[PDB]
């Protein structure tokens, strides 16, 4: 029944600063620590520090010091990690979990995008074929995003098996990203499949039909 | 600060072998070990706490053992959904560490990858832009090489690839390759070639189409 939530991705401009928060439900708020945690693209897991909400009391163990600043609202259950200072060093997935020795409550992570690139629509291309092997693979380019993320679905996520989402990759400060679909020849051409691309940053949401070459 | 240690760095694994991983402290920190396995993108999840002790909701498969500056994450019967990341970290001095983790695959039958390649969709083209994306799906194992061929040339620049984490299914991996030129230098070209080099054969799987 405990569970804690985390803010969402968040692009800050570097010598920015962000607030995190993690609002905790299903206990006395008041009465654990609430620890940060801090992990980047394929890395370790970094322990920013720890506060006891209520209690304003803290430990941060953040590289560079006085960069990291830990609050709480006991009134909303909400404790927040404030980093200020911002360079690409602070881009990473960030985390919040429960004290309790051995971190068993986590948060589902927010991720920091330091950059002063600015927010830019995808541009969303069908990827149509020339069973060509007994299915036929189909696939939709977003290229030209940013910030991350962007969540992909085919068919409204009518279509999941087969599918296949690949990382994003930056590029001159724009991102692309591919995601493949694999489906049996009797379904496509005969049945619509459609990419359905969101990119909360920039309001974007895009369908695009693979229409047979 | 305590130092954790883990080994082996990474590891494949067939499912139904039993596995030890090691976690090593550069001092005591009694039984303040605890572990955990993270899937990509999602948070960690506890294991094994304090050592030994299990987690509600974890297979049974899983334990745990140590005592001073040696620990131990057992995997009795390891199967296919077990892959990822596993991680120690102690809570007997401060500040609070993590071990460097373990990379946990599953190790699987060879599987050459189905590749496809796709030239650029009229949209972008209608936009000035060229893309030749080409994916390289379900292959095993992980390590594999794409090259790009425009007329017989390899190209390096403006080729942008990017690797799917193990898939829970089938354990196989996959991968795309975007070639991205200019729609001048894509109407410049008539041969594009996508190139597969994987230990599942001794030449590599090519796929390419002519701009017609």
């Amino acid at each position: 029944e405990v569970q804690l939530e985390q803010s969402g991705a968040e692009l800050m401009k570097p010598g920015a600063s962000v607030k995190i928060s993690c609002k905790a439900t299903g206990y006395t708020f008041t009465t654990y620590w609430i620890e940060w945690i801090k992990q980047r693209p394929g890395h370790s897991l970094e322990w920013i520090g720890e506060i006891l909400p209520g209690s304003d009391s803290t430990y941060y163990n953040e590289k560079v010091k006085g960069k990291v600043t830990f609050t709480a609202d006991a009134s909303s259950n909400t404790a927040y990690m404030q980093l200020s200072s911002l360079t690409s060093e602070d881009s990473a997935v960030y985390y919040c979990a429960r004290g309790d020795g051995f971190y068993v409550y986590w948060g589902q992570g927010t991720t920091l995008t330091v950059s002063s690139a600015s927010t830019t629509p995808p541009s969303v291309y069908p990827l149509a074929p020339g069973q060509t092997n007994s299915m036929v693979t189909l696939g939709c380019l977003v290229k030209g995003y940013f910030p991350e993320p962007v969540t992909v679905t085919w068919n409204s996520g009518s279509l999941s098996s087969g599918v296949h989402t690949f990382p994003a990759v930056l590029q001159s400060d724009l991102y692309t990203l591919s995601s493949s679909v694999t489906v049996p020849s009797s379904p496509w051409p005969s049945e619509t499949v459609t990419c359905n691309v969101a990119h909360p940053a920039s309001s974007t949401k895009v369908d695009k039909k693979i229409v047979p070459r | 600060d305590i130092e954790l240690t883990q080994s082996p760095a990474t590891l494949s694994v067939t499912p139904g072998d039993s596995v030890s991983l090691s976690c090593r402290a550069s001092q005591s920190i009694s039984n303040n070990l605890h572990w955990y396995q993270q899937k990509s993108h999602e948070s960690p999840r506890l294991l094994i706490k304090y050592t030994s002790q299990s987690m509600s909701g974890i297979p049974s498969r899983f334990s745990g053992s140590g005592s001073g500056t040696d620990f131990t994450l057992s995997i009795n019967s390891v199967e296919t959904e077990d892959f990822g990341v596993y991680f120690c970290q102690q809570s007997g001095s401060w500040p609070r560490t993590f071990g460097g983790g373990t990379k946990l695959d599953i190790k699987r039958a060879d599987a050459a990858p189905t590749v496809s390649i796709f030239p650029p969709s009229s949209e972008q083209l209608t936009s000035g832009g060229a893309s030749v994306v080409c994916f390289l799906n379900n292959f095993y194992p992980k390590d594999i090489n794409v090259k790009w061929k425009i007329d017989g040339s390899e190209r390096q620049n403006g080729v942008l690839n990017s690797w799917t984490d193990q898939d829970s299914k089938d354990s196989t991996y996959s991968m795309s390759s975007t070639l991205t030129l200019t729609k001048d230098e894509y109407e410049r070209h008539n041969s594009y070639t996508c190139e597969a080099t994987h230990k599942t054969s001794t030449s590599p799987i090519v796929k390419s189409f002519n701009r017609n």
